[PDB]
């Protein structure tokens, strides 16, 4: 069941009465046909944003960027694999000591990490524009279609994974809570795994900067809940992993006796 | 590489970890100084000429 | 032109799964719907019952001025190929004989939001093979600004408006409408879609060898210890 | 069967239809004759590297270096034989002590060893240039010809023999492994004798510098594998010499009882 098979949100092409109604309106537009008309009042013209034609172009605008953003992620991995293969296939005629191998190995790792960060930034820019376009569709009905929820989650997912590598953990928390509200994305442990790692960073900053205890408990409480849910989705209840996490959470959290 | 202290192909530089090797590095560093001195001679040569041209 | 023969060789895509596609391109397999005008998506794309190839390429209005994100409109050109009969029994798409072409359909769409100019041009050739000159079997549908309604034929009093056939169009020396239509537009329209089908097939075909190489490459990793 | 008898990689000059295609393309370039043309995009021009004439020039470039580099080894041996001959022929009119002869003898051994290390480096420079030319051919079809595998193995063999004279054992390991994977070169015992020594040198340095045992076990294992393989290819299996090596390897390695 590929929602993105056709690459569109709502198809465009039946009542006899409506057919006559659409015909007489077309007569009026022929009388007032003025391609140079520019409405001083923008309210009437903006009603076109509620039409299916406007939403069809916005969906493909996001799809155009989503293809570009994911490609740069994939094209980088192609270059990452090729670069490792290329270096192992060239001859080191000025290398005889073990530390020289480590010195050469260090430079190769610097280049890979340097290029990966450049690729994660380019992909984030493309995914950022996709999020903007998918949020300017003002018709709630066109948002509930399976095609929309399929692309919306995909745009959110690849944006969070790319952003998280940029060490921008606090930024991903609001987006992740939007991801787990789309159909059955809540039943994914990776979504709760990222939230547990992201909320732990926020707790450290409050402790490091000696912030209020109220924000310390709130960021701590969200960490355990999303960590506990992540374990259950992957290992289930009454398992050796789940029992271990409860002791860690119970030890960390506050209990009243 | 240009001064002869490094191999443009092998990409290995002179080493002193051997008594025999060190005796052969004295000769190389002498010709290394000759190239640096030769280049500074030309830069000084142009600069004096450029000095005269500006005065004229 | 022998171009229509080359569209017959593209029947291997029914048994070939589609995984790598060019930028802003849509392709799927399906079966004819009511009246055989178009294609309809199928729950399974690997089923041999399918006979329709639907290749769609979409762009954005104003991309020449760098104003794609301004939301000036939408446009896409798609070609649907219709075949007859079921496919071969073997599930291998590498070996497959060319199949005859029932009809070649061309679809053009362009909507300008600011100017409210919507143009829909549909071209269907129901005799792709059999005779070089079959102008009488080329339906030309030309709708402008939602006029005329879909399916309305061309009246003699209003020539060129609505569905008609290329035989009605004049091809005089003074007004070579047919010559310009074929030499400039129609031939290159077929060529652009023909290359795209081969390009998509070659990309997905090539991916098969890599996964076999991956297992071979991983096996060579056992010789290091 | 001399692969390098003709001094080329693949010979170059049929179908009338193919002969017709070559006619029209050749006439197309007649109109566009412009020797001063320089392509801004090199991708089209870089495809010339796949042409047969490109490989013929690369092969004869590498072949030219091999002849010069091998000449350095041969000329050095000719002079060393000549130099030693002249030394015994000149009259020592001022020597009447045994210790004087030893000092004079030590003078010649210093001169000879001085010239050898000079000659090997000159030869090693040429063999390095030959190697680079062979590695800039990107046609796998031309990489399997008898002419190619003859020169690639001959260059490596003369390169490693020159490298080992300069006490550069660790550099020989990557070249040796690529040598034993060409035609039936793995059947040669000398190619396994140098592998035995090279992995023994790396065994000492890791032990001397108190490095990880993981690199020690890997280099020790590679030494025993190729030390035993070399004896098997020369003195044969189930031979008294082969029995002796099994005693050493079992003594040197780790056995779990």
């Amino acid at each position: 069941v590929d929602e993105l098979l056709k690459g569109e949100l709502v198809p465009e092409n039946l009542t006899e009465d409506q057919k006559k109604k659409k015909k007489e309106i077309m007569e009026q537009e022929s009388l007032w046909k003025n391609p140079d008309f520019k409405g001083y009042n923008k309210t009437f013209q903006e009603l076109h944003q509620l039409s299916k034609t406007f939403a069809n172009n916005q969906f493909r605008l996001a799809l155009s960027n989503y293809q570009s953003g994911v490609n740069t992620i994939m094209k980088n991995r192609d270059w990452v694999e090729q670069y490792r293969k290329e270096e192992a296939e060239k001859k080191r005629l000025d290398e005889k000591w073990y530390w020289q191998k480590v010195d050469r190995k260090a430079r190769e790792e610097r280049v890979v990490y340097r290029e990966k960060m450049k690729a994660k930034q380019d992909a984030l820019n493309y995914f950022s524009k996709a999020i903007n376009h998918l949020d300017e569709i003002k018709n709630p009905d066109l948002r509930e279609r399976p095609e929309f929820k399929r692309l919306l989650s995909d745009v959110y997912r690849s944006w969070i994974m790319a952003e998280y590598d940029l060490q921008n953990l606090p930024q991903t928390i609001p987006i992740l809570e939007l991801y787990i509200e789309i159909d059955d994305n809540e039943k994914e442990y990776p979504a709760h795994k990222y939230l547990a790692s992201a909320y732990s960073f926020e707790e450290n900053m409050i402790k490091k900067t000696k912030g209020p205890d109220d924000m310390l408990f709130k960021y701590r409480y969200k960490k355990n809940v999303h960590l506990l849910r992540a374990t259950e989705l992957k290992y289930g209840k009454d398992s050796p992993e789940y029992k271990h996490i409860v002791n860690v959470i119970n030890r960390d959290e506050v209990i009243s006796v | 590489a240009a001064l002869g202290l490094r191999n443009p192909t092998v990409l290995t530089f002179i080493s002193l970890s051997t008594a025999g090797k060190a005796n052969s590095v004295i000769g190389l560093c002498d010709d290394a100084l000759r190239v640096i001195s030769k280049q500074r001679a030309d830069l000084g040569a142009y600069y004096n000429r450029m000095e005269h041209a500006a005065k004229g | 032109s022998e171009v229509n023969k080359r569209l017959r060789l593209h029947t291997v895509l029914f048994k070939m799964k589609v995984r790598t596609l060019p930028h802003k391109t849509v392709l799927y397999k399906g079966k004819p719907s009511a009246d055989g005008e178009r294609c309809e998506a199928a729950d399974k794309q690997e089923a041999q019952d399918n006979t329709c190839l639907h290749l769609e390429v979409f762009d954005f209005v104003g991309s020449e001025d760098g104003k794609s994100s301004k939301n000036l409109g939408a446009k896409f050109k798609k070609m649907e190929l219709f075949f007859e009969g079921s496919n071969n029994a073997d599930p291998d798409p590498r070996k497959e004989q060319p199949r005859n072409l029932t009809k070649i359909r061309t679809y053009i769409y362009q909507n300008n939001f600011l100017l409210e100019d919507k143009v829909i041009s549909v071209i269907a050739d129901v005799a792709p093979n059999g005779e070089p000159a079959h102008n009488d079997k080329i339906e030309l549908f030309y709708q402008h600004d939602d006029y005329p309604v879909w399916g309305t034929p061309e009246t003699p009093s209003e020539k060129g408006v609505g569905k008609y056939i290329l035989s009605n169009v004049e091809n005089t020396k003074s007004n070579p409408i047919r010559n310009n239509f074929k030499k400039q537009f129609y031939f290159k329209n077929l060529d652009y879609f023909d290359k795209l089908f081969t390009k998509i097939f070659d990309y997905n075909d090539r991916d098969s060898n890599k996964h076999y190489k991956k297992n071979v490459e991983a096996l060579k990793g056992s010789l290091k210890y």
